[PDB]
């Protein structure tokens, strides 16, 4: 455990990877050529876990970035920090995967995956000790969908004893319009559930709801989406990046959060909720607002379900007193929503560095069996679907056949009554 | 795993060779039978007016046959 890998496929992972090395380059004084410029050496001490170290002391991000088109990756390189990118690290094909799952993982995708894997090879040799990886993805599309999960399933057989980590994008109707994405989802879902250590479920339809309803933005963008991603990303890897003593690692991270090995979907939060254009938060206001179902990535409501395990992370200068004492508040004054069979299932980080333009921020990491709604819906338009058969013809052209996708419609449903299972759980 | 992901790529390549093959099959086959009833028509048309031809020889015979 120290160095995680990262890996960015398809559309949506690139362009929320490429956010993500931005945000957090930003944060530790990395600047668009590689070159440290920042005030505080806490900016350092943990630099290694994400960033290589090269000759004149220039930190390259220890980040893949995979699609099988050019067209996102040509824009994130010709991006603001496409140039801190290694160039080497640039895996991409020409076909496209047609947001087809049967494409990015049996045919086209099949086609680049060796020379992702022989990069990722090349970035576990240059680490002292190797944590685990992290991608980046959606699941309702062709390349991060489908080659993202061949990947993880490629990634674990080489490296078993290691931590795959995910922040998976779930589709929705209120962003896409392509019909195929819950076929792709559950597809990817299925694959999720066997082969990933955590999985931090980003939901489209939260990161809609949030920008129409909250941050009254009348059109919304993937820019918009994106922001709440990046802060998302940058809060729940706090603790990965920063001196501290709670999950300080992915490991002990997946031992706090995941009791029940399929059990591993995470409902990510986060205050204050923000628009890419003064007023700071007090340690209370951060703290109903990080629990509140309005403040969630993930379209569930928490007071439909139990909480399993939480992990709270508190970014800025503030009062650790005031902080134990509002999540001692949170827990005592709605002790129902939390399993007792799980004593002290609550664990708090706080961290001195708090976001950009940000005084103080809290990010919310929820094991909650309310997570089974996310996959009621995903599994209620596969089901619409598939009774019919309808749209097959475009997986079974690619090789596929009707049990893979009754298979994964089981395991998705297996996984729904497991988290009732807890739900319905006493002591 | 590894061993189905192979199995998927195969079974894509036979259906489209299986395509390609059953296509270029039910074309030579209706070349074919199409070959052999134009062919067969011109040839019964044919016959119906060498039929004609042999008739007439026999109206001009039966006429010398007077004289
Ligand atoms: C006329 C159709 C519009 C474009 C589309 N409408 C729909 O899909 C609707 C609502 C119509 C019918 C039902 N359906 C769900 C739409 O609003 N979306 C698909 C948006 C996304 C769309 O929004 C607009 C207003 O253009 C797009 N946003 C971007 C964008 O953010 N571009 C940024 C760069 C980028 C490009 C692609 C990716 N994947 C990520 C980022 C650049 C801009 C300046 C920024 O930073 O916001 C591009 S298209 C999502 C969030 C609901
Ligand atoms: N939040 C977000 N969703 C995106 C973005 N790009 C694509 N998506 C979503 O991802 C799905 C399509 O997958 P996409 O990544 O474009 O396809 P891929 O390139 O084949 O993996 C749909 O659910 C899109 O709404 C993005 O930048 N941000
Ligand atoms: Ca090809
Ligand atoms: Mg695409
Ligand atoms: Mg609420």
């Amino acid at each position: 455990m120290r160095e995680i890998v990262h890996i960015q496929a398809g559309q949506c992972g690139n362009q929320i990877g490429a956010k993500f090395w931005e945000v957090i380059s930003d944060e530790h004084g990395i600047d668009p050529t590689g070159s440290y410029h920042g005030d505080s050496d806490l900016q350092l001490e943990r630099i290694n876990v994400y960033y290589n170290e090269a000759t004149g002391n220039k930190y390259v991000p220890r980040a893949i970035l995979v699609d099988l088109e050019p067209g996102t990756m040509d824009s994130v390189r010709s991006g603001p920090f496409g140039q801190i990118f290694r160039p080497d690290n640039f895996v991409f094909g020409q076909s496209g995967a047609g947001n087809n799952w049967a494409k990015g993982h049996y045919t086209e995708g099949a086609e680049l995956v060796d020379s992702v894997l022989d990069v990722v090879r090349k970035e576990s040799e240059s680490c002292d000790c190797l944590q685990g990886f992290q991608l980046t993805h959606s699941l309702g599309g062709g390349t991060g969908s489908g080659m993202g999960t061949l990947l993880i399933s490629k990634i674990r057989e080489e490296y078993p004893d290691r931590i795959m980590n995910t922040f998976s994008v779930m589709p929705s109707p209120k962003v896409s319009d392509t019909v195929v994405e819950p076929y792709n989802a559950t597809l990817s879902v299925h694959q999720l559930v066997e082969n990933t250590d955590e999985t931090y479920s980003i939901d489209n339809e939260a990161l809609y709801d949030i920008c129409f309803r909250t941050l009254k933005l009348t059109t919304p963008t993937y820019g918009d989406l994106n922001h709440l991603v990046s802060a998302t990303m940058s809060g729940v890897t706090t603790c990965l990046r920063f001196p501290g003593q709670l999950n300080a690692d992915l490991r002990k991270l997946a031992v706090n959060m995941v009791p029940f090995p399929r059990l591993h979907f995470f409902m990510p939060g986060f205050a204050p909720l923000t628009s890419r254009g003064y007023r700071a938060l007090t340690v209370p206001e951060l703290t109903q607002q990080m629990f509140d179902s309005k403040n969630m990535m993930a379209a569930c409501d928490p007071r439909h379900g139990r909480y399993l395990t939480v992990a709270a992370v508190f970014r800025g200068r503030m009062s650790m007193k005031e902080v134990d004492e509002q999540m001692l508040n949170v827990q005592n004054k709605n002790s129902s929503y939390f399993v007792e069979w799980i004593p002290n299932n609550v664990k708090t980080a706080v961290c001195d560095i708090p976001p950009r333009g940000l005084k103080m921020s809290a990010t919310f990491i929820g094991n909650s069996t309310a997570i089974q709604e996310l996959f009621k819906r995903i599994s209620e338009q596969f089901t619409a679907m598939f009774r019919r058969k309808a749209f097959l013809h475009w997986y079974t052209g690619e090789g596929m056949d009707e049990m893979e996708f009754t298979e994964a419609e089981s395991n998705m449903n297996d996984l729904v009554s497991e988290y009732q299972q807890y739900q319905d759980a006493t002591a | 795993k590894r061993e189905h992901e192979r199995e998927v790529i195969q079974k894509a390549i036979e259906e489209n060779n299986n395509f390609i093959k059953m296509a270029k099959e039910k074309l030579a086959q209706k070349m074919e039978s199409n070959k052999e009833n134009r062919e067969a028509h011109l040839a019964a048309m044919l016959e119906r007016l060498q039929e004609k031809d042999k008739h007439a020889e026999e109206v001009r015979k039966n006429k010398e046959l007077k004289e």
